[PDB]
């Protein structure tokens, strides 16, 4: 599809659930084919958006 | 759950009024009468400790502003002091705040065993009160010589600033910690 | 004597009644001799006390070794308006050492009168006692003793029947290891973050409130009441040319019956551990390692722990100085890597994060210890660890960075084969399980 | 025939007042004359037996818009039989 | 000789007369010598890295600049 | 040897001008003028992160370390007062090692977000890392991260890339005059914020963008609009207010 | 070709390294912070007449 | 004016009457290094730029759009003045601002703050 702009297309992707306090995002599954590694400290009540990917991460429980 | 930021809760808000007490004014004046009048900021630590005792062991944002007003400084100069030190509980804590042994001089004799019992039996997640605020678990730093390995520290915030005590118990055991927690729940203080 | 620097006859000790034998509030203090003939002690000039300190050969106690008389001499002789304060480092930080809590609980008037003697020695104006926040009982006992002293008339205006006045106040911190530092003490007492300031503005020039102040340890000033009344030669002839004063020791660790009595400071480790505190758990045979002094000291193994003294010069010559003089023995039944890793984590926990080499270096050391404890590291990691410790030490604002780099350096200098064995067994397991 | 030997020889053999300044380095040997004794210097360097510089590689040019003598032309030379390189340069002007 | 040419073995064809035919023969012989040098370089090919390491004038490996801070800084300030 | 940037040394009295040696070179500086300023007069430029000419002097970040012959350990040139006749030299291998170690420590926890950093082309951290700093860092474990707070609609903050130099704190305390910014916490993990949800409401509060070397504090309206190298810089004056 | 993430977000973050390294000066980029919050390109065009396909 | 070099430079006579500014670029505020200072530049006022109405590119009609930026950097003010007068340009020199080194010691954060006199 191409009717949806990427800004409106990334928002519908469900946020990832992480058990820990910080999660490292590397883009693609292969580290060398994604963006530089980014450690995000997810502590607020809102999802933490990866600045490169746009992926969102939500902490469920410690 | 140690956070350096507020995210205001309905329990504690900056606009909520907070004074020390009618009787505590004498203590405030006495503690302020230790330093030169221009250096009223030197009493920030004792005033914060007194506010923590008066509130119940947890220091809210309103009491921080009240202390800042008393010493006539910017409010953040009190937030910095309160956050830096390890004896200013910023989140709500129960009346009898229990504590765990220190890391390097205590764990040598194998004191990790007791804290497992404290967190597992009759306990909830660390830093959390029960259905009602009675007990809580935190980290504690040893006074000195760990001549006795298992040591539990309690803080008496039940009676406020008048009945505030800071006692240390040595030779604690999974059964001894039990009998002491029911003794505290009953009300009578244990011996040390 | 000189062949052996040992033997306490139970009347050569200074801190009598350190077990709460008698009520140490006013009557016991008066009985043992506290507040005795203090009128002439403080009325016999000011430079006499400084000369007494200089010739008595007093050493820095409970911290960096430094001649106490020379340090006191740095205070201004004529005051250009700025009042002189005297803050006592009553903070008993670095857990594992309790040589000050016991003194506070059982000899309050000792230190309380030592404050007055030191203040008249350096023309001070007021005394500040900074007790830990976790010493509520000790603080209450000390303030009760101070209230009794105020009632008697030994302090305040016209102290001890002398024209000179004095003041002793009680300030209690809030439980930070860095707050025990000689400058973070002043920063916290000023009522702000307890982060040490830089060295060139020495406290003797501009300290508390910007006024010339001097920081002394509680037990370093608590031997001042007994340096004049009992004379200087009563203890200065106990030890070495500059190492004398009957330093207190707090033995602890994996040894049965841990005593805490004071002794001569030039005592061999073997004699002190097999005479007073029974013997090492399991005997002298195990004797994995020992730390002379507190937890801020480089490690000393079984090879060189014997036939050396608790003297600052010789211990420094064994690249492992004397700190607060509270040793912790290590037996063969406990791994030394885990204890040193826990020491590194303790240093990481209390670093006030001001200067860069300590702020991130103390965390990097902890991560390296966690990796190496289970053998997850490689063989080449030891040299990088040495380089990291060398980078940390010498570049920090205060000495905590050195205190955090010393234990790991001592471990990798005296227990390198243990790390190599752990690495080798991890590698062989890795190659065995496919 | 190497850098140092040529430096000694051209320091001794060359008549003075020709080379305003000279350099010796691994990058290249330089002979900065004074924009008038150029034909003479090149003629000597071409015909002398111990310096048989025969081929002129190129004539460079550098524009420095900060000095009084704005331009600076560079003469690259080469001695085939001695297997050595000499870089003679001057200072020019826009008029 | 600039690169590794002392190790390599080859001949330098030199003409006798300056006519065009000898230049053609010289070029043919130069092609022969180039083939010989290619064979020698193919035979004597060592292993190791291709980019320099002494100075910082080479980009970091794209599998390295994505997890290191100094490497990413070098990549940025070089490109 | 002209002073770096042509800075004019201010002599209150020519009699009070001590002489120090930087690198085989004597120079005259009056009372005060900590070692860093003595090198500034001598023409040698010293790396710095925390020291600013208009704010106070703080000894953290330990980057301006130099070597003095009469000194057991390297001293901070940004806070060491000038003494008559020192040997303050920076060419020694010990100074290079100290600077390399300090930069390794600074870049230990720095995030890899250079391509998205608004201060990418003009960052003081990477410019000094290229010049005064060893390559091929050794850190490989997880690096600390902190959450992005909110303060003002004209100062966009990303504190995961903050080196705790306390420059903004000192600016807010001294020059701005309103004390709403401060350094909270203890040890590695100390966030520099307000502890509440207040915004920076000061007249000259937008100057924290310039003083903060790394791209932690950057302007929000200009966020992600252009890079440094593609802007033509011209020097004009102001017309809004009468101070010109 | 401008590739994009498997999720659907475009891979370009307007870092402008390509614009600053292009020897032919073919690439012209204009960036802007989206209302989402992340940085992206609003105008990223390449002059294929200037481009030399050098792979820089 | 001594603009005889303008007759020989071959540049068009219309650009021989430009008004230029000679100045030393100031240190950028965002970065604390002083490595780009001490250099003087000639600032041709090439302020005429517009937008191509197909792709938004920036167009120019003035050949001196970036000459003074990319090239033509002088080491001294007198060199720039001599160059401008030789090429015949109405140069207007602008003096550079320089920071003033004031005495500031570390032991200034710790003062008396005054005596508690009644106020
Ligand atoms: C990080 C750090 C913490 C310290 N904590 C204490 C302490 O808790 N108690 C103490 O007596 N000395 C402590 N010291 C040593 C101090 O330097 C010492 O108290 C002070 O210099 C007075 O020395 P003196 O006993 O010779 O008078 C500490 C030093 C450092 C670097
Ligand atoms: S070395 Fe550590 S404890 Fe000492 S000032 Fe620096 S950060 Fe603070
Ligand atoms: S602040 Fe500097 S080093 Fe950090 S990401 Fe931005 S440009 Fe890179
Ligand atoms: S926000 Fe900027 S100025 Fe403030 S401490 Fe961090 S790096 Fe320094
Ligand atoms: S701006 Fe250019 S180099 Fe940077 S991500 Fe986008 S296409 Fe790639
Ligand atoms: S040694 Fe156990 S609590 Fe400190
Ligand atoms: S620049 Fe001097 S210590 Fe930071
Ligand atoms: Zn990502």
């Amino acid at each position: 599809r191409s009717k949806k702009s990427p800004m409106e297309l990334i928002s519908e992707v469900p946020p990832i659930k992480v058990d820990g306090r910080i999660v490292a995002c590397e883009g693609d599954t292969n580290p060398a084919l994604g963006h530089p590694i980014e450690f995000i400290c997810l502590d607020l009540n809102e999802p933490a958006i990866c600045k490169y990917c746009g992926l969102r991460y939500v902490q469920d429980h410690h | 759950t140690a956070l350096n930021y507020h995210l205001d809760s309905p329990d504690n808000k900056p606009d909520l009024p907070w004074e020390f007490s009618e009787a505590n004014q004498s203590k405030v004046k006495e503690i302020l009468s230790y330093y030169p009048s221009n250096y009223k900021q030197s009493a920030v630590i004792p005033l914060l400790d007194l506010a923590q005792q008066q509130n119940g062991g947890w220091l809210p944002v309103s009491a921080m502003n009240a202390v800042a007003k008393v010493i006539e400084v910017a409010p953040i100069r009190v937030y910095e002091v309160a956050t830096f030190y390890s004896m200013f509980n910023r989140a709500k804590v129960g009346k009898y705040h229990l504590l765990v042994c220190g890391t390097t001089p205590c764990m040598i004799r194998g004191s990790r065993d007791i804290e497992s019992a404290l967190l597992d039996h009759l306990g909830v997640k660390r830093g959390e009160v029960t259905k009602d605020g009675l007990f809580s678990v935190g980290e504690m730093e040893c006074m000195g010589c760990c001549v006795n390995a298992p040591m539990i520290t309690v803080a008496d915030y039940s009676n406020g600033s008048e009945g505030y005590t800071y006692n240390y118990f040595e030779d604690v055991t999974p059964e001894k910690v039990v009998e002491i927690v029911e003794k505290l729940r009953k009300g009578e203080k244990p011996p040390h | 004597e000189k062949t052996h620097f040992g033997g306490l006859k139970d009347e050569d000790r200074i801190f009598t009644n350190l077990y709460g034998l008698h009520d140490p509030f006013l009557k016991g203090a008066m009985k043992r001799g506290d507040w005795h003939r203090t009128k002439d002690l403080v009325l016999k000039g000011t430079d006499w006390i400084v000369n007494e300190m200089k010739k008595s050969g007093l050493r820095g106690r409970g911290g960096a070794g430094f001649p106490s008389g020379l340090k006191w001499s740095f205070m201004p002789k004529v005051s250009d308006g700025r009042p002189s304060y005297l803050v006592v480092n009553a903070d008993e930080s670095e857990p594992g050492t309790c040589k000050d809590r016991e003194i506070m609980r059982h000899d309050p008037h000792k230190l309380l009168e030592g404050c007055l003697i030191a203040g008249v020695g350096m023309r001070a104006s007021a005394a500040y006692i900074y007790i830990r926040g976790e010493y509520v009982n000790e603080r209450l006992n000390l303030e009760k003793a101070r209230r009794e002293a105020y009632a008697a008339g030994l302090l305040g205006k016209n102290a001890c029947g002398s024209g000179y006045d004095f003041e002793v106040y009680i300030h209690f911190g809030a439980g930070a290891y860095i707050c025990g530092e000689e400058t973070a003490l002043l920063e916290s007492l000023e009522g702000k973050q307890g982060k040490p300031r830089l060295k060139p503005p020495f406290p003797a020039n501009a300290g508390l409130y910007g006024c010339p102040t001097t920081v002394t340890n509680v037990e370093t000033v608590a031997v001042s009441p007994t340096i004049l009344r009992r004379g200087p030669e009563w203890f200065s002839s106990f030890g070495r040319k500059n190492n004398a004063g009957t330093k207190l020791f707090c033995i602890s660790g994996h040894v049965n019956k841990p005593c805490t009595v004071e002794e001569e400071m030039s005592i061999p480790l073997k004699e002190l551990i097999e005479r007073h505190c029974g013997g090492v758990r399991g005997g002298w045979d195990n004797l994995l390692a020992i730390i002379p002094g507190g937890s801020s000291v480089p490690l000393i193994p079984k090879n060189i722990c014997e036939d050396v003294l608790m003297d600052f010069d010789a211990l420094k010559a064994v690249q492992s100085g004397l700190g607060t003089a509270a040793v912790i023995v290590m037996d063969k039944s406990t791994d030394v890597v885990d204890a040193i890793a826990r020491l590194s984590y303790f240093y990481k926990h209390e670093s006030c994060g001001q200067c860069t080499p300590c702020r991130e270096g103390t965390g990097w050391l902890w991560m390296i210890m966690e990796r190496m404890k289970v053998g997850n590291a490689k063989l080449e990691e030891i040299d990088m660890l040495q380089e990291v410790t060398k980078q940390i030490e010498g570049h920090t604002i205060c000495a905590l960075g050195d205190a955090a780099a010393w234990p790991v350096q001592g471990l990798i200098r005296h227990f390198r084969p243990e790390l190599e064995r752990r690495i080798r067994e991890r590698a062989e397991r890795e190659l065995l399980q496919a | 025939m190497d850098n140092q030997f040529i430096f000694k020889y051209s320091w001794e053999t060359l008549p003075k007042k020709w080379v305003k300044k000279m350099e010796r380095s691994e990058h290249g040997n330089r002979f900065d004359t004074n924009t008038d004794y150029l034909f003479q210097l090149l003629c000597f360097l071409k015909l002398h037996t111990y310096t048989r510089v025969q081929v002129l590689i190129d004539i460079c040019g550098v524009d420095y818009p900060s000095r009084k003598r704005r331009f600076e032309v560079v003469y690259n030379l080469l001695s085939t039989r001695y297997n050595s390189r000499i870089r003679v340069q001057t200072s020019a002007d826009e008029v | 000789p600039y690169d590794v040419y002392d190790q390599l073995d080859f001949d330098v064809p030199v003409g006798t007369r300056g006519d065009c035919y000898d230049r053609y023969c010289i070029r043919i012989e130069e092609m022969r010598q180039s083939l010989r040098i290619i064979v020698q370089c193919l035979n004597q090919m060592p292993s190791g890295m291709i980019k320099a390491d002494d100075r910082k004038l080479c980009p970091p490996s794209r599998c390295r600049m994505k997890l290191s801070m100094e490497s990413l800084i070098h990549h940025f300030e070089l490109y | 040897r002209n002073p770096v940037g042509g800075a004019r040394v201010h002599f209150s009295n020519p009699e009070d001008a001590i002489e120090v040696f930087v690198d085989g070179y004597a120079v005259k500086v009056p009372k005060g003028f900590t070692v860093l300023q003595a090198c500034e007069v001598a023409g040698v430029d010293i790396p710095r992160f925390c020291y600013h000419s208009r704010l106070s002097i703080a000894g953290n970040c330990r980057m301006c370390l130099v070597e003095v012959e009469k000194s057991p350990k390297p001293v901070a040139s940004c806070a060491m007062p000038a003494l008559p006749g020192m040997k303050i030299k920076t060419d020694t291998p010990i100074a290079k090692k100290a600077r390399e170690g300090v930069m390794e420590f600074l870049l230990m926890n720095h995030p890899l977000d250079c391509p998205i950093c608004d201060q990418g082309g003009e960052c003081d951290l990477q410019d000094q890392s290229m010049a005064f700093g060893s390559d091929r860092g050794r850190f490989t474990e997880m690096k600390r991260s902190v959450v992005d707070k909110n303060l003002g609609p004209l100062v966009k903050t990303v504190m995961t890339r903050c080196i705790q130099c306390t420059r903004c704190v000192r600016f807010a305390s001294e020059v701005a005059g309103v004390q709403d910014l401060g350094i909270l916490g203890r040890g590695s993990g100390e966030e520099i914020g307000t502890y509440v949800e207040k915004l920076m409401t000061s007249e000259l509060s937008g100057n924290v963008i310039d003083i903060c070397p790394v791209g932690a504090l950057t302007s929000k309206p200009f966020a992600f609009k252009a890079r440094n190298w593609e802007l033509k810089a011209t020097e004009t004056i102001d017309v809004s207010d009468a101070v010109g | 070709a401008l590739r994009r993430y498997p999720t659907g977000e475009e891979r370009c973050i307007a870092c402008k390294l390509c614009e600053a390294v292009c020897p032919a000066q073919a690439i012209t980029i204009e960036a802007e912070e989206r209302e989402d919050g992340s940085r992206r390109t609003t105008r990223y065009d390449i002059d294929m007449t200037k481009c030399i396909y050098c792979g820089f | 004016k001594r603009g005889e070099i303008g007759k020989v430079s071959g540049i068009p006579e219309e650009h021989l009457s430009r008004k230029v500014i000679i100045y030393s670029p100031a240190r950028t505020a965002t970065q604390s290094g002083s490595g780009k200072l001490g250099k003087w530049k000639i600032n041709f006022v090439s302020t005429l730029k517009w937008e191509n109405p197909l792709m938004g590119w920036t167009s120019t009609g003035d050949p001196y759009a970036n000459v003074g930026d990319s090239a033509l950097a002088f080491d001294s003010e007198e060199a720039a003045k001599s160059f401008a007068e030789r090429h015949g340009w109405d140069y207007k020199v602008k003096k550079p601002n320089t920071p003033l080194l004031k005495v500031k010691s570390y032991s200034d954060n710790f003062k008396w703050k005054g005596n508690p006199q009644p106020e």
